[PDB]
RNA sequence: CCGGGGACAGUGCCAGGUGGGGAGUUUGACUGGGGCGGUACACCUGUCAAACGGUAACGCAGGUGUCCUAAGGCGAGCUCAG
RNA sequence: UAGCUGGUUCCCUCCGAAGUUUCCCUCAGGAUAGCUGGCGCUCUCGCAGACCCGACGCCCGCCACGCAGUUUUAUCCGGUAA
RNA sequence: CCGUCUUGAAACACGGACCAAGGAGUCUAACACGUGCGCGAGUCGGGGGCUCGCACGAAAGCCGCCGUGGCGCAAUGAAGGUGAAGGCCGGCCGAGGUGGGAUCCCGAGGCCUCUCCAGUCCGCCGAGGGCGCACCACCGGCCCGUCUCGCCCGCCGCGCCGG
RNA sequence: CCCGGAGUCGGGUUGCUUGGGAAUGCAGCCCAAAGCGGGUGGUAAACUCCAUCUAAGGCUAAAUACCGGCACGAGACCGAUA
RNA sequence: CAGUAACGGCGAGUGAACAGGGAAGAGCCCAGCGCCGAAUCCCCGCCCCGGGGGCGCGGGACAUGUGGCGUACGGAAGACCC
């Protein structure tokens, strides 16, 4: 007939009908639960910041993010772990403008 | 053994098989494969071309499960089957080709050297040559492909 | 030196080889040690089956080997759960779950329940006190029929099913089976690079 | 404890310098002995060379590591030293 | 470790060398081709007609190929001796 | 006056006073070719397992496509990858042709018997002729890499697509 | 409703190591985390789908090794310079 | 698998893994998060068996966290069914 299944191509394979399961539940490893965001907030508002994040917040002050983004690359090492430290104190720093609007 | 070799006749003579001239020594021209470039190179050159220098890229971590492809000419593929099969086939009255599954007789692409005996027949692999389809086609029978 | 023509030789003897060499002349000897503890262990476990639990049906995981299938580690817990028997009675029964193999398919989570039930009718179970029978079996099925069985247990079939002749139609004789090869590996290979000038393509 | 220094010195890690104090190794070949001198160590012409070719020695006489948008390519017309 | 010294154990039979080419940090060594032996193989002549016996087809004439450190007959080649 | 190295040893070259005993091309691995054997498009259990109770026996036998695997049956390209049938007239045949070619086949003609006449049945020689093995040289053909020229074809995807 | 191991991962750099090749492992030193995160997906990088596992806590028999020890058995081994 | 991918004055040399087949086969435990009137452990004295068991207005450890349940294969608590 037409279209034979194939050992090469987009559409390979020798054709399985695949069931859906709940997953393994090792999968939600370091998802974000409630309880530990509570631990995780209090701790930062009674600690505080660490310096190389005080100065890289000083930079997204002045719109200087750029070289803020090459600051935290310096210093924690890849580039993906920087591109979402700067966002977390992005909104650090969006939140902490709104708070003393008001 | 040790009672028909050479050492049981070269058991009188001094030099023992080597020259008095030269002699046996430990090594006299390198250990091993030393020297195919300095004065083992007209050894190296005349036997051996091709065995300086790289050719072609690398590729790390082969792995050869990934590129297994056993084949089969088109000449012995009716000795996958048993010879009922070929020989019912043959005085069949309607056109009924039997089925050469080559996969589970371990191969995996089919090949077009030789000629097929003059009946259909359809030959289900995974992989086929140009001029091997299409001389299972003049004989009359069908490529299928699985995968 | 090379004398005239040969191989060119690379023989690993250039370090020290004749301190670590490994004879194997106690090898009569370790043939009759282990199948002296074949023999021991299995009147050890009486009319328990003298090779271990129940093996599932694995497909072996690679293109070259996978039209064959062997017997696995043991029974995934999806198996278990709809074969209906619990993960730890099970290896009291001689099941041997194995609780990190996940089940991508039907047909294989499928025939592994279906060995799991075929098995499940065939084991006779003693009961804990043999002066009361809780919920095991019948005594008369204990008697004539408690031998210990030998080799594995159900061994892994390799099945090859018989198409049977038939008659070629016009439009399976009319298939290019070469030309759809090429087509296909050439489609795969130019897939993300026309999607590409697809969407650039959109604006200009 | 009393004085005296003191965020320096110092230590740890990296970088640059110096480093026969110390380490390892090398320190061509041919050759009328070796060294010194030469290069007969890759090439070219004439001779040796014994009228096919081949033919040695630290044999003889010399050359070479370049030069050239023409000193390359065609065509035409010319004739040179004296 | 030694490209260097020294030694390397019974008998008869047959065959029997090389110190030269080319390359090498090569010149007391090796690779390389020559020279040697062994193992064969492919063919040829053929074996010769029991003792016998030159023969037995078509007046003549003829008795396989190939090969050579050789001459002959043709024919080219050379710049030594003189 | 022997061994020795050497162009060259009786040597004013070296070693050797004498006798007994010991005393030097081995074993493993990997190759290459040659030979013997078995099986043969396959071949091989080498690892494991099974078998009265282990004198010999730490042997021997057996397994089954336990053949997993090795090597062999397919090459070529760095790689994506691709991947070995013609000949004769749509039909027949199934690896082409020329030159040589051991052997085998045909064979006109001859070859005898007391004598011819006719015939018969086998033997021997045999000019010529045929089919030609292996191997050799040659010429074509096919597969893969790569060039140069060139025009067609294919479709679920009309493409910087496939052939 | 409840869900997880931090001077750790990771990055840089130096040194050893590895078949590990723009860095396989290990260590020093500096920097130093995240939580739909993190690790891995054998060519350095950005982007994005997908697969895979859950590091920085712990225990564990069997199959495996054995020129020493205790105690045995055997050998195509040696036979008193062995 | 394999003297293979790969390393290598890419020279000499070095050099694994996964799949497949066998031998053997076995799985588990905390911390954390939480609830249980610290429900826990050591020591001593007396009392019954040859450590058990039972006492002590007997000591001490321990809320800077012992024990039970419970660990990524999820777990818990409620109802409901069995
Ligand atoms: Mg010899
Ligand atoms: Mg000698
Ligand atoms: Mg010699
Ligand atoms: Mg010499
Ligand atoms: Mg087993
Ligand atoms: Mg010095
Ligand atoms: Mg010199
Ligand atoms: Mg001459
Ligand atoms: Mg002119
Ligand atoms: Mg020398
Ligand atoms: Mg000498
Ligand atoms: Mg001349
Ligand atoms: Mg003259
Ligand atoms: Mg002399
Ligand atoms: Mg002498
Ligand atoms: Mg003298
Ligand atoms: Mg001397
Ligand atoms: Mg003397
Ligand atoms: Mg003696
Ligand atoms: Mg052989
Ligand atoms: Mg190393
Ligand atoms: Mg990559
Ligand atoms: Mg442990
Ligand atoms: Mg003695
Ligand atoms: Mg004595
Ligand atoms: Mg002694
Ligand atoms: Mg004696
Ligand atoms: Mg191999
Ligand atoms: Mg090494
Ligand atoms: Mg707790």
């Amino acid at each position: 007939a037409l279209r034979y299944p194939m050992a090469v191509g987009l559409n390979k394979g020798h054709k399985v009908t695949k069931n859906v399961s709940k997953p393994r539940h090792s999968r939600r490893r370091g998802r974000l639960t409630k309880h530990t965001k509570f631990v995780r907030d209090m701790i930062r508002e009674v600690c505080g910041f660490a310096p190389y994040e005080r100065r890289a917040m000083e930079l997204l002050k002045v719109s200087k993010d750029k070289r803020a983004l090459k600051f935290i690359k310096k210093r924690v090492g890849t580039h993906i772990r920087a591109k979402r430290k700067r966002e977390e104190l992005s909104n650090v720093l969006a939140a902490m403008r709104k708070a003393a609007a008001k | 053994p040790s009672r028909l070799r050479k050492t049981r006749k070269l058991r009188g003579h001094v030099s023992h098989g080597h020259g008095r001239i030269g002699k046996h020594r430990k090594h006299p021209g390198g250990r091993g494969n030393a020297g195919g470039l300095h004065h083992h190179r007209i050894n190296f050159d005349k036997y051996h071309p091709g065995y300086f220098g790289k050719v072609g890229m690398k590729h790390y971590h082969l792995k050869r499960n990934q590129s297994f492809c056993p084949t089969v000419n088109l000449d012995k593929l009716w000795t996958l089957v048993s010879e009922q099969t070929r020989v019912n086939a043959a005085k069949n009255k309607t056109g009924a080709a039997p089925i050469i599954d080559v996969v589970r007789s371990g191969y995996y692409k089919v090949l077009g050297k030789g000629k097929l005996p003059k009946q259909p027949v359809i030959v289900k692999a995974k992989f086929f040559s140009r001029r091997a389809e299409e001389k299972i086609k003049s004989v009359g029978g069908a490529c299928v492909l699985v995968a | 030196a090379p004398s005239r023509n040969g191989m060119v030789l690379k023989p690993h003897f250039h370090k020290d080889w004749q301190r670590r060499v490994a004879t194997w002349f106690n090898q009569p000897a370790r043939k009759i040690r282990r199948r002296k503890a074949r023999q021991a262990k299995a009147r050890r476990i009486a009319p328990r089956p003298a090779s271990g639990p129940i093996r599932p049906i694995v497909r072996c995981p690679t293109v070259r080997y996978h039209t064959k299938v062997r017997a696995g580690r043991g029974f995934s817990l999806e198996e278990l759960r709809v074969a209906g028997i619990h993960k730890k009675v099970a290896r009291t029964i001689g099941i041997s779950v194995d609780p990190r193999r996940r089940n991508k398919s039907t047909e294989s989570l499928q025939a592994n329940v279906q060995r799991l039930k075929e098995y499940r009718s065939k084991l006779i179970l003693f009961p804990r006190k043999p002066s009361a029978p809780k919920k095991g079996d019948s005594s008369a099925e204990e008697l004539k029929l408690a031998t210990q069985l030998t080799g594995p247990v159900m061994p892994v079939r390799n099945v090859y099913k018989k198409e049977k002749a038939r008659v070629i139609t016009e439009e399976e004789k009319n298939f290019k089976a070469f030309a759809s090869l090429r087509m296909a590996r050439a489609n795969a290979r130019l897939f993300g690079i026309r999607a590409k000038r697809a969407k650039e393509a959109a604006e200009q």
